[PDB]
């Protein structure tokens, strides 16, 4: 049991997004360079604007999905426990935090 | 609130970039102006 | 061997994990004689926080402490010579000058003080640190001192005129330890941002930032010969080569937990004082921990009191004055009539599991 | 660095035609027009018998970042104002 | 004059100890009328502490109590630490064990006041700050409405800036502040800056028409 | 292998590895006596010139007790004598000098690699 | 709600005075930095929004959620070349941290730049980071079907982590593909290196038994029992 | 009896053995004076 | 004096005012140095993943331990890690050595009549009555044992 370290958590997050990129290519397949300017020193990479848009969309979708999966957790945990005496929400979140200690 | 511990101390990085004033302190007046060297 | 280079054909032939490991087994560390306790001095009312030796003629050592007073102890007999009061908070570091009869002492009370040892009185007070000051180092042959502390800066003080001449601004946390070397880099400092800095004092900028430690670099120590510094974090001790800033060697400090102090000998013995009380002696040119001792606190005190807080060797190098949290000063003698036989120390056994080398 | 400071950036046409110019250095003279921070005010006259003192109005750091002289604040090459310089580029 | 303990005063004392701890009784007794700080300290340590056990003694504990009361005659605070019982329980049992050988509305008002006091945790400076913040928010909304109504009448009046409290006070809207540029990189972000400028100017063009 | 250098250039494997591990008898020499003197006389002269700056700029009269012209400009087209003005002893010297506060920007040209080792990382809930 | 641009300009002054006030009192509190940096993204001014993340990195550059959020802020606005510079400064500052390396990879995976993740992995496996990096680098070439390239990795992977679970992983690679000529070549290299490097004492007795048994049980499946039998004699004699 | 095992000398010092005005470094007096 | 006044008129006063330690604030500066030493030693015992939040909560066990010391209440937190409990008891005993020795030093000053502040006489009275009862309670336990 126990917790998962950050180097093991990062690999599992990297393994998970590779399966999201695998099925994204499978759902697409189901439906149907390097230039180095010598004067400036800058390196320009030419890439597809669709794959850059799909990168920007999927990060926003994962940002909203974790935002909504946490918002429902806020609305559920506020309306679970009311037995022990509280005063405000920061007291409830602290007295619940004492319960996970024991 | 308003009565807090320190999370970090005040650094001398901030006082180094300021402009000096050159005000004359009584304990910065000249005294013990000769050093003693060991044999 | 030659089988590895011909099959697993390398591009460097040193950067394999096996070729580095076979050169450690090819080499034997120098034997050193083990250490034993010879004298326990109980004289302070608080923790002994710093120890400095007399750099000339080696008669006495001085221990600043947690009861705001520095005491001067005779090295041979162990008797108390005098007490130097004049700080109002804990004396954190004490430095005695070899070219001067001057004693420099910093404390948590934001004060850096000088002491005329021909008079035993405070002269020549220093002002300007925003918080408590943690370390002193006297520059060899420049007539400066270097003080540093919780302000993340190093103030270089002219002795004679008492002026904060040079302030070195590069750190991100409180500076735990500072050193002074005669050539560039003239100031070596360590702080809680896990960095060791090599300072160019004329430009006021860092020559090299040593970001190899993981946690707060609590202690450094200059080697009296062979021109190197060793810094100790909470798990690793690393010897550093000055004028290049090169990692010389990576010691065998495993599960020692917060090294509080370091002191390096003429005979290439590095002391590593830990907070757990476990004090360990290493080969400086190798990193081999050849001895690991534990101390006995007192008749009655807490289990946290078993902790080494400060240490120096004497000028002869055959004695180790450690001050501990149990209000004691323990002197450690390297025992004679021990040989390479019947006192081998711990066995030289480097491993592949630990990635230190 | 207060003991190691750059020489001032002044135009050739501020200095004028004469060879040797007696210039007066005041180590913390006026404050800069741009950064409002003090500097070494240099001031001089073209000839000995002139009637207009030519002061350095900005510090050498503001003069280097714009590449202008300190006196007339025109560009060191091309001798044009900054607003017209950044428009031509 | 010495009152008795009703069940309303006990539950205020439980809720106050649960609020204030046990090392400030003049603050606990201020919620309770008719009780001194010494009386509420003693009522907790004798009756209302949940560490105290008000249970019947076992057959061993009866014989162990008779054994102590001859060892320590008669030292009932000392015996009660040995027994880990309250001391009045140890005495009243010991007398029974030697007899074995035989031959609303003011309370509701103070409860409402205590209920209001326990549920207010802020202080003067915090409460004063809340009132001041509400006032500032109302003042801005009023000024914005005043500007909108004058904009309906054609007169355009600009929003006033908050005046400088000190000399080098900063207007954050005028200038990007202590700007730190992204470190120069080898990847030539040149067209990205054009697209971001075009989208930003498009955004500020949409604000002047649709509002937000 | 189209951009082999342009990833993480400032960090190499040689910076991690120690140097005494290949030979314990590697000589790291102490600074020579001619070399400590070339650095002492450069450092002592720099600091004495700093102390003379603080003692001259202070308004105490008893600090002179305890203590460059004809420069080229415009690629030496004008030889310019630099002189000092005789200051009025009653007007405040250093008229641009005020007690003001400045925030300083950071000059971050090169990233410093934080050269930790890899990873004895298993831990229960004891902490 | 905000009507025109002047009401927006007064709205932005009030929040930026507020957030810069709490950051002046608290240089620390990295969560307060990100909420003000996220505010500037909502105002569509990315020049300001880059500045708060740069100022917050000058306080604590070792804080990993600050690096990931500023990288994601550059990716969500499609500034891909601003992200390539930023992740380059992420891995050049903190090369130990695995998250910052996997962040560079899955973005270039998402852009189908297979030659940039390959150049990235060659650098990352040169700094000897650990077995999570190599195992994701041999899994990368299986995706790309580069069979000759992944065989070059295990040549280097056994030299970076000399241990049988890296050698036996390489024979689990070869016996997955059934190439008999390549598998016994790896088997011959694995058992010679234990013999060649016997004196270094880096493989234990239980560890060398896994190599001899997996060599023999493979030779039993290859119908050559006389090679299965003879190696037991050389191993027992070679190691008694 | 006493800890550390009789090879170690334990000493408790509560009073100074020098005068406070005793110089810890002897002053360098080269020329002999008769004044 | 007047030179400091006129230059403070023309230039303003300096922003780098560092306050020296004094009798007025020595109890304030002692705790700032005491809290930093405890916060250092715990952060170095930590394996990983400790932030400004977790360093903020652990320093309240330092304050609670010193209130338990002055109350002569045994400070025992259930579930406290044994290295970190060892650190706090090392520094509560360190603060106690200063607190008790200041009560001995100031008591000898009040008897001599040698310039004790009116607040410190009430403070030295309040210290000794905790030291007397702590010596009283300890004497009670030696009879009970
Ligand atoms: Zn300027
Ligand atoms: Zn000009």
């Amino acid at each position: 049991r126990g917790g998962i370290s950050y180097d093991q958590l990062a690999k599992l997050s990297y393994e998970k997004t590779l399966r999201n990129l695998a099925t994204q290519t499978q759902n697409s397949s189901k439906q149907d360079k390097v230039q180095k300017d010598t004067k400036t020193g800058k390196i320009t990479i030419a890439d597809d604007d669709k794959l850059v848009n799909k990168l920007a969309v999927s990060l926003q979708s994962e940002s909203k999905k974790r935002y909504e999966a946490r918002k429902r957790q806020m609305q559920n945990a506020k309306t679970l426990y009311g037995v022990e005496s509280f005063i405000n929400d920061k007291n409830k979140q602290f007295n619940e935090k004492l319960s996970r200690e024991s | 609130t308003s009565h807090r511990p320190q999370l970090e101390a005040r650094s001398g990085a901030k006082a180094a970039a300021y402009t000096p004033t050159g005000i004359e302190h009584a304990r910065l007046l000249p005294g013990h102006t000769t050093l003693k060297y060991r044999k | 061997s030659a089988f590895v280079n011909k099959i697993f054909q390398p591009e460097v032939a040193e950067e394999l994990i096996v070729n580095r490991y076979e050169k450690l087994l090819s080499q034997r560390p120098e034997w050193h004689a083990p250490w034993k306790l010879s004298r326990v001095i109980n004289g302070h009312l608080g923790w002994v926080r710093c120890v400095a030796i007399d750099p000339v003629d080696n008669e006495w050592f001085i221990t600043g402490s947690n009861d705001t007073t520095m005491k001067v102890w005779d090295l041979a007999t162990g008797k108390l010579k005098t007490t130097l009061a004049g700080h109002v908070m804990t004396v954190r570091d004490v430095a005695v000058s070899d070219r001067h009869p001057y004693l420099f002492s910093v404390s948590e009370d934001k004060t850096v003080k000088c002491w005329d040892l021909e008079k035993n009185q405070i002269i020549r007070d220093y002002y300007g640190h925003l918080s408590g000051v943690r370390t002193v180092s006297i520059h060899p042959t420049l007539d400066l001192i270097a003080t540093a502390g919780r302000d993340s800066v190093i103030k270089l003080w002219d002795m004679r005129t008492r002026i904060p001449v040079i302030t070195l601004v590069g750190h991100k946390g409180p500076i735990n330890q500072v050193q002074c070397t005669p050539v560039d880099p003239q100031v070596v400092s360590s702080s809680t941002d896990a960095t060791v800095r090599l300072w160019d004092v004329v430009a006021g900028k860092t020559m090299k930032v040593l970001t190899h430690h993981k946690r707060s670099v609590r202690a450094t120590a200059l080697h009296p010969k062979e021109f190197s510094v060793a810094s100790a974090c909470t798990d690793d001790i690393r010897s550093w080569g000055l004028a290049e800033g090169s990692l010389l060697t990576n010691f065998e400090s495993e599960k020692t937990g917060i090294i509080n102090t370091l002191s390096i000998n003429q005979d290439d013995v590095l002391f590593a004082g830990g907070d757990n009380g476990v004090l360990s002696f290493y080969d400086y040119k190798s990193g081999h921990k050849y001895q690991s001792l534990a101390t006995r606190e007192m008749v009655g005190s807490l289990e946290g009191e078993r902790s080494v807080l400060c240490s120096t060797f004497d000028k002869t190098g055959l004695r180790l004055i450690t001050g501990e949290a149990d209000k004691s000063i323990k002197i450690w003698k390297q025992d004679e009539t021990a040989t390479k036989e019947s006192e081998p120390g711990l066995a030289w056994n480097p491993n592949l599991s630990a990635k230190r080398f | 660095d207060e003991i190691n400071e750059p020489p001032p950036n002044i135009c050739e046409q501020c200095l004028g035609d004469e060879a040797n110019i007696r210039m007066t250095k005041i180590p913390q003279g006026s404050e800069c027009k741009i950064c409002t921070l003090p500097f070494t005010l240099y001031h001089f006259k073209t000839s000995k018998r002139s009637n207009n003192i030519i002061k350095t109005l900005i510090c050498v750091r503001c003069a280097t970042q714009r590449n202008i002289c300190q006196c007339c604040m025109l560009d060191s090459r091309w001798h044009i104002p900054i607003q017209l310089r950044d428009h031509l580029i | 004059k010495g009152g008795v303990w009703t069940n309303v005063e006990d539950q205020i004392l439980k809720a106050a100890v649960q609020k204030y701890g046990t090392h400030q009784w003049s603050k606990v007794a201020s919620l309770l009328q008719k009780k001194t700080a010494r009386q509420s300290e003693l009522r907790w340590n004798e009756y209302l502490n949940p560490k105290l056990n008000f249970t019947e003694f076992s057959k061993e504990e009866d014989a162990q109590l008779l054994d102590l009361a001859r060892e320590l005659p008669n030292q009932w605070r000392t015996i009660a630490d040995m027994m880990a019982r309250p001391a009045q329980v140890c005495v009243e049992r010991y007398n029974r064990l030697l007899e074995s050988e035989d031959s609303e509305d003011e309370e509701k008002e103070m409860l409402a006041e205590a209920r209001a006091r326990l549920l207010n945790t802020q202080g003067k400076k915090a409460t004063r700050k809340i009132r001041e913040r509400m006032l500032e928010e109302s003042k801005r909304i009023a000024e914005l409405q005043k500007r909108r109504e004058l904009k309906q009448a054609g007169i355009n009046v600009a929003i006033k800036k908050p005046k400088k409290k000190y000399g080098t006070d900063i207007d954050y809207n005028e200038d990007i502040v202590y700007e730190q540029a992204p470190m120069p990189g080898i990847y030539d972000t040149s067209t990205e800056d054009r697209q971001i400028k075009k989208k930003f100017e498009q955004f500020e063009r949409k604000v002047n028409r649709k509002g937000l | 292998a189209i951009l082999t250098d342009q990833i993480a250039k400032n960090v190499k494997l040689d910076d991690f590895i120690p140097k005494r591990q290949s030979n314990f008898e590697l000589s790291v020499p102490l600074p020579t006596k001619a070399e400590i003197q070339e650095c002492t006389a450069r450092t002592k002269s720099y600091i004495q010139r700093l102390v003379n700056a603080k003692l001259a700029n202070s308004n105490n009269r008893a600090s002179s007790r305890y203590v460059a012209p004809a420069n080229l400009l415009l690629n030496n087209s004008h030889h310019i004598e630099v002189v000092s003005k005789q200051m009025d002893p009653l007007l405040p010297r250093f008229v641009g000098k005020k007690a003001r506060k400045v925030v300083a920007p950071t000059e971050n040209d090169e990233v410093v690699p934080v050269l930790h080792m890899d990873g004895g990382e298993a831990d229960p809930n004891e902490w | 709600d905000i009507l025109d641009l002047e009401e927006l300009r007064e709205y932005q002054r009030r929040k930026r005075t507020e957030y810069e006030g709490y950051l002046k009192r608290n240089r620390l509190d990295m969560g307060q930095w990100i909420r003000y940096a996220q505010f500037e993204i909502e105002q569509h001014d990315m020049r300001r929004a880059r500045s708060i993340f740069e100022r917050a990195l000058l306080v604590d550059s070792s804080f990993i959620p600050l690096w990931i959020r500023y990288i994601d802020a550059e990716l969500k606005v499609k500034c891909i070349n601003h992200a390539r510079n930023l992740m380059n400064r992420a891995i050049s500052t903190l090369p130990r941290v695995d998250k910052l390396w996997y962040k560079y990879l899955i973005v270039e995976e998402s852009l189908n730049n297979v030659e940039i993740v390959r150049s990235l992995y060659t650098k990352w496996c040169s700094l000897e980071p650990g077995v999570n990096a190599w195992n994701s680098f041999v899994d990368f070439e299986i995706r790309q079907k580069n069979w000759n390239g992944v065989r070059e990795i295990y040549s280097k992977y056994v030299m970076a982590h000399p241990q049988m679970q890296t050698w036996l992983k390489w024979v689990r690679f070869e016996n997955r593909h059934g190439n008999t000529e390549f598998t016994r070549s790896v088997y011959s290299l694995a058992i010679d290196t234990v013999a060649n490097l016997q004196n270094l004492q880096i493989w234990s007795d239980m560890e060398v038994a896994k190599l001899v048994n997996s060599f023999a049980h493979w030779e039993a499946a290859q119908q050559e029992y006389e090679r299965s039998s003879a190696l037991y004699q050389i191993a027992i004699e070679k190691w008694p | 009896e006493h800890p550390y095992g009789k090879e170690v000398e334990v000493l408790m010092e509560t009073k100074n053995t020098q005068s406070p005005q005793t110089p810890l470094v002897e002053p360098v007096t080269e020329r002999t004076k008769l004044q | 004096y007047i030179g400091n006044l006129i230059t403070r008129q023309f230039e303003g006063r300096s922003n780098e005012i560092v306050k020296t330690t004094t009798k007025q604030r020595l109890d304030a500066y002692y705790d700032l140095e005491l809290r930093n030493s405890v916060m250092d030693d715990i952060l170095e015992m930590m394996p990983e993943s400790i932030r400004q939040k977790k360093a903020r909560t652990i320093l309240q066990h330092l304050s609670e331990a010193w209130r338990c010391w002055k109350a002569n209440i045994p400070w025992d937190v259930p579930g406290m890690p044994a290295p970190i409990k060892k650190i706090i008891e090392r520094y509560i005993k360190s603060k106690a050595d200063a607190w008790v020795s200041a009560a001995h030093y100031n008591r000898e000053r009040i008897k001599r009549g040698a310039h004790v502040e009116k607040t410190m006489v009430k403070k030295n009275l309040g210290r000794l009555t905790r030291l007397w009862i702590k010596n009283e309670q300890e004497r009670q336990r030696q009879i009970q044992k």
